[PDB]
């Protein structure tokens, strides 16, 4: 996968994100937008597959915006005695768990990081203020880091693909350098919603097992845009 | 233009809140994609045994989580077991 949330100059938090995954001809075919409602008003928005009731991008409107990298760690038998042992919780209803029922960015944060989980992820979270966007990295049983947003200090965008950003990336997919290239040359400056769906469409952060892509700003909800690729 | 945007009020029973959106799709397609993210990724055995203990899978599981698929395979005439096993296909081969 490819999360990437992001502050432009004049201080807007901006987020976007790739879902690479198999099975592409059968799933572009199944990809929606969901406008969960509740006493009629949307709650937040999120993008699935018809027939899975989980959400790995999603999106509460004027609080915080949530996506899902996969991480892959540890044993297969953890993820077993997690799930039927300790009844621990699946990535993607905790996500839409906390896309309902978290009130602020900071309880999304809180959540999304401590929830004990079935198996370990990356959740990106990006808020409606500026710094808001850090890069959960999750074991099953707690955090084990948070990457925040620091632009003073010269870091103005996190990166995340599917790897601890801590370590360099492997060099058979390495889709983490074109992701920062280019967001480097798109510049703080000139980064909105169209700049971002760019970053995302660089080779090979857009491969062939790119399924769709969703950009979105939490403070902007009615922006939200997800547009299904046909790779080639 | 983008996916197509549906509405899912959470106010609905879990069972009846899918079901709305399952109209605008054809059966088989979504039939045929369970089948193809599950016997290409599942052995017919582990797929046997998990059938047979389904209910016991399910107790487990948040409530809320196992109704709404449930509901849907009771639409769909999809094995719950078969409902489950997609909704886990993350948690099935994250490791
Ligand atoms: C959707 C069906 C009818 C095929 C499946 C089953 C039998 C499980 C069903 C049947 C009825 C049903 O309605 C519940 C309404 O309750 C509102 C307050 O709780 C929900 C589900
Ligand atoms: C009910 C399941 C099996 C669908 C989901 C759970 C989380 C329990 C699971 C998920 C994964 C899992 O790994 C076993 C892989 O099978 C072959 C061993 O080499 C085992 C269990
Ligand atoms: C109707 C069947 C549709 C469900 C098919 C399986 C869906 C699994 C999606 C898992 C998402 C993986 C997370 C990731 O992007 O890395
Ligand atoms: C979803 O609900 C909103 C308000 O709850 C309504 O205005 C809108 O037309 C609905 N959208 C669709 C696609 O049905
Ligand atoms: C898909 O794979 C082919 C064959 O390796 C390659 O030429 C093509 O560039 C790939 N497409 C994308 C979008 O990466
Ligand atoms: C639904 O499934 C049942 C049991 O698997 C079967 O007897 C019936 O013929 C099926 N009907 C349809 C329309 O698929
Ligand atoms: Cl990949
Ligand atoms: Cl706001
Ligand atoms: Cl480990
Ligand atoms: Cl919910
Ligand atoms: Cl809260
Ligand atoms: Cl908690
Ligand atoms: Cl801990
Ligand atoms: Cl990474
Ligand atoms: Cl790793
Ligand atoms: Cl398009
Ligand atoms: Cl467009
Ligand atoms: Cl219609």
């Amino acid at each position: 996968c490819t999360s990437i949330v992001a502050q432009d100059s004049r201080g807007h938090v901006y987020h976007g994100r790739n879902l690479d995954y198999p099975y592409g001809s059968i799933l572009r075919k199944l990809t929606v937008d969901v406008q969960f409602l509740k006493n009629g008003q949307i709650a937040f928005t999120g993008t699935t597959f018809i027939g899975y009731v989980g959400l790995w991008t999603g999106q509460s409107p004027h609080k915080f915006t949530v996506s899902g990298d996969e991480r892959d760690r540890g044993w297969w038998w953890e993820n077993l005695v997690a799930a039927l042992f300790l009844r621990h919780s699946p990535i993607s209803w905790l996500l839409r768990t906390t896309l309902s029922e978290a009130e602020s960015f900071e309880a999304a944060v809180y959540r999304l990081a401590k929830t004990p989980l079935i198996a370990d992820v990356y959740y990106i979270v990006g808020g409606t203020n500026p710094r808001e966007g850090v890069v959960i990295t999750r074991n099953r049983d707690g955090p084990a880091d948070i990457w925040p947003l620091d632009p003073l200090k010269g870091v103005w965008f996190l990166v995340e693909t599917n790897y601890d950003h801590w370590k360099p990336a492997p060099e058979e997919d390495d889709r983490r350098t074109p992701a920062i290239k280019a967001l480097n040359a798109t510049g703080q400056a000139k980064l909105s919603l169209e700049t971002l769906f760019q970053v995302l469409s660089v080779v090979p952060v857009y491969n062939n097992y790119t399924i769709y892509t969703t950009v979105m700003s939490a403070a902007s909800p009615d922006k939200y845009m997800t547009r299904i690729r046909n790779p080639s | 233009p983008g996916p197509p945007l549906f509405n899912v009020s959470l106010d609905v029973a879990p069972e009846l809140r899918w079901l709305p959106v399952l109209r605008h799709y054809d059966v088989e397609l979504v039939r045929a994609a369970v089948a193809q993210v599950i016997g290409d990724r599942v052995p017919k055995w582990v797929l046997a045994l998990i059938e047979k203990g389904a209910l016991k899978l399910e107790r487990l599981l948040p409530p809320p989580f196992t109704a709404e698929i449930r509901g849907m395979c009771d639409f769909l005439n999809l094995s719950l077991a078969d409902g489950l096993l997609v909704n886990l296909a993350y948690e099935y081969s994250a490791f």
